[PDB]
RNA sequence: AAAUACCACUACUCCUAUUGUUUUUUUACUUAUUCAAUGUGAAGACAUUGUCAGGUGGGGAGUUCCUUUAGUCCCUCGAAAUUUGAGGCUAGAGGAGAAAAGUUACCACA
């Protein structure tokens, strides 16, 4: 267990950045005078507040497997990516969003890109590789992901055409069983 | 196109300085950036480089002179650190 | 920024009401303990407080576009 | 499991009183302590601080412990009573160094 480096944070908060509107909320101090960091165990990064990371220390290295929230993992060519671990905060702050129908979200559940024939509520102005964050209509964060086309090419692709290309999805709760 | 880290590229002194070069094979001393004055100014360059052009110059100067403003927190925090101890 | 051609530059201006909103959100406190609230077709000119900060959250609250995308958090 | 008559012992649980010890919680006050000033005021028995025993330590400085196996039924600790589990001993097997390194009948691209 280590904090990150000035290059790893870099790297972070360049990918969070890239899903994510606010982040100085995110590392804003708390009431009780407390905030929260940025560790890294193994290879994998955690989001978590800086007391747990305190009273966390005593484990040893080698008897540590979680603390807060695994935002994703660094690769071993120094390239972050995110997890739907740490979609709940891409969720709280999310850049761009997209709504799927529960015939896709069905799909999207298996892995599978969401298409026009299955969105059913867009978020306006929204460019072609941006960050987008999919919900269905009742409001449930499904996943996360990089949309295929900007918002007027959606609006007039093919219904069956790739609008979001998946990044992520709730099905890896189902390989991690 | 190949990575100029791959290569075994000698630094180059410009403009922007090489500093104190570390040895190849070796060693480096891990920096750890774990101040929150330091994740402030981090998180700047980060918004700043995302946001990128902004066609007001009011809102340009304000961006940068957030910029400065954390790296000059993060100075004096570090001088202060320097201080305690040093006498202390 | 309710302006309508101000509206539509939005996004690509860069225009941003955060920081008011904070400012609001944590200054409604002193607006509810101070006691000068109630001794006063213009927008803007209004000489008292109370009919200020009606404004204040009639364009928070119910600002005049996409009223059914206000943030629930900031509602609440 | 244990059998009641008879009479002998000490073992705990729940209450009482005074002819007494300690430990802990709450409250009150300044003498422990903390802060400001110079040619006395406030806070308050809490903090702060110090000494040992420990846990971790990918940071800094220096140099090149556990697990399995077979055995004497040889020793210690825990449990249960008419037996066990964990260590101990003998000698085989496992774990230049935060820079990065090694590997796959796997994936994508070329």
């Amino acid at each position: 267990m280590r904090p990150l480096t000035d290059q790893e944070m870099k790297i972070v908060l360049d990918k969070l950045a890239n899903y994510m509107t606010d982040l100085k909320s995110l590392i804003a101090p708390l009431e009780d005078g407390d905030r929260y960091v940025f560790r890294m165990q193994k290879d994998r990064v955690y989001y978590v507040k800086l007391s747990i990371a305190n009273i966390a220390t005593c484990v040893a290295r080698d008897k540590l497997l979680s603390l807060g929230t695994c935002l994703g993992k660094m690769t071993k060519s120094g390239k972050f990516r995110l997890h739907i671990t740490a979609l709940p905060i891409l969720a709280q702050n999310a850049r761009y969003k997209i709504w799927v129908k529960d015939n896709g979200a069905q799909p999207f559940l298996y892995g599978s890109n969401i298409v026009k024939a299955h969105v059913g509520r867009w978020t306006e102005d929204c460019p072609e590789h941006s960050g987008c964050v999919v919900y269905n209509m009742a409001d449930i964060p499904l996943g996360f992901g990089v949309t295929a086309r900007s918002t007027a090419e959606a609006r007039r692709l093919d219904p069956t055409g790739i609008v979001c290309f998946r990044q992520a999805d709730c099905g890896e709760y189902l390989r991690d069983e | 196109v190949y990575s100029e880290k791959e290569l075994g590229i000698p630094q180059l002194n410009t403009v922007t300085p090489v500093g104190v070069t570390k040895p190849k094979g070796k060693k480096k001393g891990k920096v750890f950036v774990d101040d929150r004055e330091s994740m402030n100014t981090i998180l700047a360059m980060v918004e700043a480089e995302k946001q990128g052009q902004i066609e007001s110059k009011i809102m340009r100067a304000r961006q940068l002179e957030e910029i400065r403003e954390a790296r000059r927190i993060e100075a004096e925090k570090k001088e202060a650190e320097r201080k305690a101890l040093l006498e202390n | 920024l309710e302006g309508q051609d101000a509206h539509n530059a939005r996004s690509d201006l860069h225009l941003d009401l955060s920081f008011f909103i904070t400012n609001l959100y944590r200054s409604l406190l002193s607006l509810s303990l101070n006691p000068d609230l109630e001794l006063g077709n213009n927008k803007i000119n209004l000489q008292t407080t109370t009919v200020l900060l009606l404004r204040c959250l009639t364009s928070v609250l119910l600002p005049p576009w996409n009223i059914r995308s206000v943030p629930p958090i900031r509602l609440a």
